[PDB]
């Protein structure tokens, strides 16, 4: 039950792209997107549409330390503009 | 010989720590620290203030006792 309220919550239509590369043609893509792909849903059901949030950064630190590994990995990073912001290039 | 790399082996450690510039640098410090303060100096008290307590106690009879030995004794020039 909760993969079935998953899959009608987040499976909408307007949030999904059908995307096709190499050898084939728009128009037959389209035909076939009606034919199958029509009257995913559109509709949440009870009006109650989810929101994107912003998440909170944090400077902060994470250290796992086990002495018996031969290698050992860190990862150091700050916070990225996001996917719109040109200076990302 | 000595340094960070070669000091104790540790194994399966989580340490979880936040950027000085993330929190306050005096994070509930009265409300905190009082109560802190009293568990502190009264897991201590008992072992450390009575040999101070007693100092006061000698430090106090000896003074008085030297001052009561510069005291003239009245049973002399008595006699006559
Ligand atoms: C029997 C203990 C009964 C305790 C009752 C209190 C309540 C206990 C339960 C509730 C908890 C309250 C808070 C507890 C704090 C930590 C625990 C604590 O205080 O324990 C008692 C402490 C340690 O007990 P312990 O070391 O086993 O006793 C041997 C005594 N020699 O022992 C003490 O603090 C006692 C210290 C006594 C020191 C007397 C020193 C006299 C002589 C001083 C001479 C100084 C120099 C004099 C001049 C010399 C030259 C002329």
């Amino acid at each position: 039950t909760d993969l079935t309220d998953y899959l009608n919550r987040h499976y909408k239509a307007p949030r999904m792209v059908l995307a096709a590369a190499g050898g084939v043609e728009h128009q037959q893509l389209l035909d076939l997107a009606q034919k199958h792909l029509s009257s995913v849903s559109r509709v949440y059901e009870e009006d109650a549409v989810p929101g994107l949030t912003p998440c909170r950064f944090t400077g902060s630190e994470i250290r796992h330390r086990d002495d018996a590994l031969p290698l050992a990995h860190v990862a150091i990073a700050v916070e990225g503009p996001g996917w719109a912001n040109p200076d990302n290039v | 010989g000595r340094e960070f790399g070669n000091l104790a082996r540790i194994r399966h450690v989580i340490s979880y720590s936040l950027s000085p510039f993330e929190q306050r640098a005096f994070p509930s410090y009265f409300s905190k620290g009082i109560p802190n303060v009293l568990r502190r100096t009264r897991e201590r008290i008992l072992r450390v203030a009575p040999p101070f307590v007693v100092v006061y106690l000698i430090y106090t009879w000896g003074n008085q006792e030297f001052e009561q030995s510069k005291r003239k004794n009245p049973a002399m020039y008595e006699n006559d």
